[PDB]
Formats: C-alpha cells, structure tokens, sequence
C-alpha cells in the first residue's frame, strides 16, 4: 500500500531498534518499525 | 575530481573503500566509521538494504 514518504530518516538509536524489532518477528522491515514511531 | 581522504566525522580517521561505513544526508555531509557510531552489524546491514531508508548523525538530528 501507499507511503507517506520515499525517504525515512534514522538516528543510530532509532536504526538499532528498529533492527531489534525485526529479528524479534514484530516487524518485517524497519520501514515498517518507523511508521509506527 | 581532485584526490582526497574523507575522514570520519566522529574518530577524524580515514573512511576507505573496505570500511563499513555510512553518510549522513541530513547536514553535516560526514561520512562515518559504522562503529565510532554504534550502529550494530544488523542496523546497518537493514538500513543499507532498505532503499527507502536513511541515516542521520546525532549532532543534525536536531
Ligand atoms: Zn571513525
Ligand atoms: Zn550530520
């Protein structure tokens, strides 16, 4: 589906999260991670 | 073009071809060593592999 955006910007602490997030199964990419916060 | 060493805006060292390394895009034009950043090996294997992401420094986010 659509996206608010073509670029999603991520701080180190962001990234690394996000990363965590991923490898935990709860997410499928860190795109996905960013567009919920 | 004109030959130059593009150092690390966190160590001040040089970030060469075989260096994991990152830009920020945000302001400063930087590049950085991944780990004078402490972006983990899987943060920066998932922002290198999502086109649709970017990284940013600490200092340009605000
Ligand atoms: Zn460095
Ligand atoms: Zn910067």
């Amino acid at each position: 589906g659509a996206m608010a955006n073509h670029i999603f910007v991520f701080s180190t602490q962001l990234a690394n999260k996000g990363a965590e997030s991923v490898l935990s199964g709860q997410f499928q990419t860190i795109i996905a991670y960013h567009c919920t916060q | 073009g004109a030959m130059a060493i593009y150092p690390c805006g966190m160590c001040h060292k040089e970030v060469n071809d075989n260096d994991e390394a990152v830009f920020c895009e945000s302001g400063c034009n930087f590049f950085f060593h991944r780990t004078c950043v402490g972006l983990t090996e899987a943060a920066f294997q998932m922002l290198n592999k999502e086109v649709f992401a970017e990284w940013c420094c600490d200092k340009c986010v605000s």
